[PDB]
């Protein structure tokens, strides 16, 4: 049938957008990264949704350790962390979450955050639509004897797309910012010898 | 008559004629800078008379919040109109509200463009751009008018 | 499923089943929304001086003399309650900084405290956020204006139509010159009291 | 009149008259204390008599559990009355129950205070203070009086 | 709308109130600690609630051991502890929970527990509204060979709130009364140079 | 209110106020200038604050095609009070629409006044003017305040 093709079908399937090593660290929530959701996205100008991300963590090697973390999720109006040992870590306005290594991983979700009434991923004026900023430590006042990298998942739910526009062929040059290469323009299809055949 | 994306909003401006040459590229408008808290629409009007001796093939289309890789009434001229300055290609620009100002058919082209924002109410925010492409170039014999105008007719509606 | 065994903040088993709490009583004055605080007046600091610092009892009013001539400017301040200023000092602004987005609109009232025999008249204007402070009383006149006499009423309130979170600026000027008879007192001061309107609103929640 | 959170509650006893010169401060009275198991209300009345030629305002609010940082009928003197002697501004008094006495308007000020209290029933705890400010600073020219009275009245109301 | 400032939000998103460090310890509840929220509750004069502790334990370091803990809590009335081998870790009067390091946090509430009907912030008079107090320590008769450290959120249901009153704006100085000091005042706005901008 | 003639019209504009001192002669302004085809009434309206203890007696009223012997919005000043400054004399003011400003009695005086032309339609042409005369002279003992102020606030009715 039709319902193969729907705009809930087609934002689905929850995938990789960021990877993370610790060898505190602060990762701000942007799905403008990888290129190939990047293009997807790009079809239509407002989109309105919500995001449900999952961390699964582990050591190189891939082997698992007990340890504690603590994911801390930031509002788009807050001052971030900037130490280890800083207040931010402390004040209890911008939720966190904590959970053991050797344990399932973390499930949360986060809901249209914006003063406006879906997102804008063209904007034509000068100077807005920021989604949050999580930040990732290990618990404790020492130095933890461990290192750890984990790679962060987000699924997208409720999606609503509106004034669709023409897709990009040109490669991208910059994550804000659509400049391309105004001199090498690449043709869209490929190229044939003599339109006979 | 076509309306953009089918829904009615709820003087006569005409903007200074450009010059159709047989090397142009291209030119476009934003909106609601080239009349110049807000909330109005638009009821874009092109016409480009031309003789029965000469061919080409315009394509006019809105595209609501149109970055680029403040023009005014003047208006502007493309540098690389494949890509439209700004990285979407011209063969799928047909997605967006658009018209065709054929010379060998009819000469008109109007399109009403309601309101399109994410806000109910807004000087520094541009809403939508008005694109003219000559898809086909314009070609004549020797003789004749090498510049062919075109002229651009706005009127708000339901402004607030 | 994934999410197990994790500890969100924002989201039990009782320790004394057989305990029963003592019943509520009929205490007069609850507060059940926080929109109740920020509905009264409250004594604005206009006088913000920095020479006010080591007698910090001369902030809550500005003053009005007779030395000063007609068509001069008197007092003049913003009305962002968030940003910092003459608004810290009011529970509106000090709720405020308790949340990130707010919305609606407000009301400023002043209040005269000189003597009975006093007459005059002053043109409190104010103008929308965008544009630039009037240069002149006949430029202040124009726009969105109040014509305030105290020989007649003591108290009058100008009501800001609409803020949100490139902020509106009041004015205060001076309509005619302080005259007063042989006998009293030169000076008077003015004390102006703010307070939220019935459509303001707080969105999120932030720690100061 | 101005009743207490709007609760009703189910002889004329008059203190001294404090002089209010030039440069005072404040007062403040707790209560019950200031008429020295218990149960009742109060219908404090302070009035300020002054010729036309004074200027001033005054600010009298009621504060349940006002600690500080046992008067009598006496009354006390304030030391720091922009931070009320208790840590909290003087600018956001006015949540609480209150009048002005501003002395080119009425000159008097009635406040009708209910029993608030944690316990239905209760001599060493004082319930509410009762202050009284100059915000606005009095002044006068020579020859006149250099000392207004202000004199408070204090009226029980459904004793037990 | 209009409930995102109501008095049931505005004391939630249960936040750090206490840390401990064994390298046996008591910890009586106390809401006026850390000064961010002391001065949110200091807001109004009586309040009425009840509390939901959570205890998230681990060594030093991050790192976790298969350790096997008691956390204990004393009523208003009753004997606390003085000592690892004490009659009052054995008397049953007094509730205690039992729970290994290597688990979810111990979640655990108590009631409204007063003689009166409501908490008293401010007293006037003589001598009141203590709520308890809680007691940790390894369970065990000869010692522990691993140091923990542990940290306690609370948070807070069912509020009701009665009398507003100003805010502070002075330092604090004591945990348990107002004194301020009085010879630099701290003025609650900021200055001008004068008074026409 | 007067009604000039008997007959109605069929924002707040707030001029600036003039300096009544003791010596003073008199003031005058001109319609429509001060504003400054056309058809509109008017509503003038004189306010003059003063203390109990200040004496005088102004006289405003207004004089159609009131030729002299363009001030603006500032106005102007009459050089010989007497003869109105163009051979009328002052005596007989009264016959045309006025009101008395006597300072013992009330402060405010306001006057509606049509439109009164040869034309039904009308930016060099004055229609009337509006003078102010000391008749009584101010006086007032040493000290107080040497100046009294004037407010004219001018209101168009049935414009078009």
């Amino acid at each position: 049938s039709t319902q193969e093709t729907a705009i809930g079908n087609f934002f689905s399937r929850a995938g990789l957008v960021s990877i993370i090593t610790m060898p505190y660290v602060n990762w701000d929530i942007d799905l403008m990264g990888y290129a190939q959701l990047r293009r997807k996205c790009e079809l239509f100008t407002y989109m309105r949704f919500d995001a449900e991300f999952t961390f699964v963590v582990a050591k190189p090697n891939g082997v698992l350790v007990p340890q504690l973390l603590q994911y801390m999720y930031v509002p788009p109006g807050a001052p971030k962390p900037t130490s280890r040992d800083s207040f931010a870590w402390q004040t209890a306005t911008n939720p966190s979450v904590f959970v053991k290594m050797t344990d399932p991983p973390a499930q949360v979700s986060v809901p249209f955050m914006s003063p406006a009434s879906a997102y804008q991923w063209f904007y034509d004026g000068y100077p807005n639509n920021m989604m949050g900023t999580f930040s990732i430590r290990t618990v404790g006042t020492e130095k933890s004897p461990h290192s750890i990298t984990l790679r962060v998942y987000m699924r997208i739910k409720h999606v609503r797309a509106w004034i669709p526009r023409p897709l990009r062929n040109q490669p991208y040059l910059f994550k804000t910012n659509p400049n391309y290469k105004g001199n090498d323009i690449k043709c869209t299809s490929t190229s044939r010898d003599k339109i006979t055949t | 008559i076509v309306i953009a994306y089918g829904e009615w909003p709820e003087r006569f401006f005409t903007l200074d004629t450009k010059s159709w040459a047989k090397d142009s590229k291209g030119w476009y408008w934003k909106f609601p800078d080239v009349l110049t808290l807000y909330r109005s629409g638009f009821c874009v009007h092109v016409q480009c008379n031309a003789s029965k001796f000469h061919q080409g093939a315009l394509l006019v289309a809105v595209l609501p919040e149109y970055v680029l890789g403040q023009p005014g009434q003047v208006g502007a001229v493309l540098t690389h109109p494949y890509v439209l300055d700004a990285g979407i290609p011209l063969s799928q620009l047909t997605v967006c509200p658009h018209q065709w100002i054929n010379l060998r058919t009819n000469n008109c082209a109007t399109i009403i463009v309601p309101y399109m924002n994410t806000v109910p109410f807004d000087l520094n925010h541009c809403n939508f751009g008005l694109l003219v492409i000559p898809v086909v170039p314009l070609d004549f014999n020797a003789g004749a008018t090498s510049e062919i105008p075109i002229t651009v007719t706005i009127a708000p509606m339901c402004a607030e | 499923k994934p999410g197990t065994n994790q500890f969100l903040t924002t989201d039990s088993a009782p320790i004394l089943p057989g305990f029963h709490p003592t019943p509520p009583i009929h205490i007069p004055g609850e507060v059940h929304n926080l929109l109740e605080i920020c509905r009264v007046e409250t004594i604005l600091e206009v006088n913000n001086l920095k020479t006010n610092e080591t007698t910090p009892m001369q902030r809550l009013c500005f003053p009005v003399s007779v030395q000063s001539k007609t068509g001069e400017l008197c007092a003049a301040f913003r009305a962002d309650p968030g940003r910092d200023g003459p608004w810290q000092s009011t529970i509106l602004g000090q709720l405020c900084r308790y949340y990130t987005q707010w919305s609606g609109s407000l009301e400023v009232t002043f209040m005269f405290a000189g003597s009975f025999m006093a007459t005059g008249k002053m043109l409190i204007a104010y103008t929308p956020p965008g544009g630039n402070v009037p240069a002149d009383r006949i430029t202040a006149m124009l726009g969105t204006h109040v014509i305030w006499d105290f020989g007649l009423q003591s108290s009058v309130t100008l009501v800001v139509p609409w803020i949100s979170n490139t902020t509106g600026i009041i004015t205060i000027w001076y309509q005619t010159n302080y005259v007063v008879p042989i006998g009293a007192p030169t000076t008077a001061y003015i004390v102006a009291l703010a307070a939220a309107q019935d459509n303001f609103t707080m969105k999120l929640c932030k720690d100061t």
